[PDB]
């Protein structure tokens, strides 16, 4: 029934820059007191939720002077004023002016560093996992940015999309980077039928693929 | 500080049942109305419950009614949460929360999971992730450990007994076929592996695994 839809779900801001979060509910956010009981919450990699702002506007205790809440009726804003690299994270709206209460459904603020490519590692599977039946291989991309990237594999150059699967970190804190791994799944039999395997990344930061690829028989 | 520490999160069938409790310090817990929060494995933040700060009044979200039960024990500074009938929509971490009447969510536990699933709790399989002949890099290696095949979650990993921080990166599990698989890689110079010994240590307290990986150079 009354939903609570945040946009972007995701923000890329600048160390020092503004960045605006909205939330616009379904229906209006007035309870039956005439006050507006719409929160806002930031959960940063690895953390419990932690509360910002209270009654559209009011910062909780220790919060920064840099957050602040804003709007009425259906409409609501969080500015964040001169973005710090510890206020990366995910940012939700709640309101409890109307049974039952709800959450948005976040927005990411991203760090917007300078473009930086991927440190490729490639990584055969072990003896110990090949000893036991299972064939893992596992591509490490480190300390990128912008996030989004592709990773082709190619077993003796036919491309391989079924056994992939890609997870990212959250953006590190430290230094504005995402990390990612890659990791082919196969068979051992499957695995030992084939000589050749290559991770390859296309990121914005090159025209040409950072490939990185080994032989079954080497080493 | 005010302290808010979640228990009994865990693995429970299908139509089980379980009943999570959080303990609070440092506040006048009988003062405070208080609330259960949910955060799904997508992401998703759902409120489940609050009750009174006498425990009268309690209210819920809609897809949990008449299944789970807030209460609370004021003589004790215990918050309950009793969930049954659970379902795979159930499955989340389960923050508590202080609740300020309406000045919000003012502190928050670090929360428990809950798994409801039929699968079977596995301890994982971990896996040293070395570098080929030669191609180690030789300034700058980087090393992983692939911890493979476990259920449920949580897994913690560190290195070297949390003393190798730096320039690591441990990637979130994904779930296939009932069972989670998770790497974390490390840098580090070369003056210190593998001359120096590098160990990834993987715990699974569902199984009450723990693990030390030493990574080794391959045998080439
Ligand atoms: O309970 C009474 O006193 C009689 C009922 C009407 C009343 O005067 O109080 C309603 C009020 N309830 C209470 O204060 C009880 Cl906790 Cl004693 C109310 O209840 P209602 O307006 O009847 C329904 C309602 C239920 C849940 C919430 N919100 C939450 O539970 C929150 F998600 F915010 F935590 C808000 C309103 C309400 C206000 C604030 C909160 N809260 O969590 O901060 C909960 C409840």
């Amino acid at each position: 029934d009354l939903l609570m839809a945040q946009t972007p779900l995701s923000l890329p801001v600048s160390l020092g820059d503004q960045a605006s979060i909205s939330c616009r509910s379904s229906q209006s956010l007035v309870h039956s007191s005439g006050n507006t009981y719409l929160e806002w919450y930031l959960q940063k990699p690895g953390q419990s939720p932690k509360l910002l702002i209270y009654k559209i506007s009011n910062r909780f205790s220790g919060v920064p002077d840099r957050f602040s809440g804003s709007g009425s009726g259906t409409d609501f804003t969080l500015k964040i004023s001169r973005v710090e690299a510890e206020d990366l994270g995910v940012y939700y709206c709640f309101q409890t002016s109307h049974v039952p209460p709800t959450f948005g459904g976040g927005t990411k603020l991203e760090i917007k560093r300078a473009d930086a490519a991927p440190t490729v590692s490639i990584f055969p599977p072990s003896s110990e996992q090949l000893t036991s039946g299972g064939a893992s291989v596992v591509c490490f991309l480190n300390n990128f940015y912008p996030k989004d990237i592709n990773v082709k594999w190619k077993i003796d150059g036919s491309e391989r999309q079924n056994g992939v699967l890609n997870s990212w970190t959250d953006q590190d804190s430290k230094d504005s980077t995402y990390s990612m791994s890659s990791t082919l799944t196969l068979t051992k039999d499957e695995y030992e039928r084939h000589n050749s395997y290559t991770c390859e990344a296309t990121h914005k930061t090159s025209t040409s693929p950072i490939v990185k690829s080994f032989n079954r028989n080497e080493c | 500080e005010v302290m808010l520490v979640e228990s009994g999160g865990g693995l429970v069938k299908p139509g089980g049942s379980l009943k999570l409790s959080c303990a609070a310090s440092e506040f006048t817990f009988s003062t405070y109305i208080m609330s259960w929060v949910r955060q799904t494995p997508e992401k998703r933040l759902e409120w489940v419950a609050t009750i009174s700060s006498s425990g009268t009044y309690t209210y819920y979200r809609d897809s949990v009614k008449g299944r789970f039960t807030v209460s609370r024990d004021n003589a004790n500074n215990i918050l309950y949460l009793q969930m049954s009938s659970l379902r795979s929509e159930d499955t989340a971490l389960y923050y508590c929360a202080r609740r300020d009447y309406y000045d919000g969510f003012t502190y928050w536990g670090q929360g428990t999971l809950v798994t409801v699933s039929a699968a079977k709790t596995t301890p994982p399989s971990v896996y040293p992730l070395a570098p080929g002949s030669a191609a180690q890099t030789n300034s700058m290696v980087t090393l992983g450990c692939l911890v493979k095949g476990y259920f449920p979650e949580p897994v913690t990993v560190t290195w070297n007994s949390g003393s190798l921080s730096s320039g690591v990166h441990t990637f979130p599990a994904v779930l296939q076929s009932d069972l989670y698989t998770l790497s974390s890689s490390v840098t580090v110079p070369s003056s210190t592996w593998p001359s120096e010994t590098v160990t990834c240590n993987v715990a699974h307290p569902a199984s009450s695994t723990k693990v030390d990986k030493k990574i080794v150079p391959r045998d080439c």
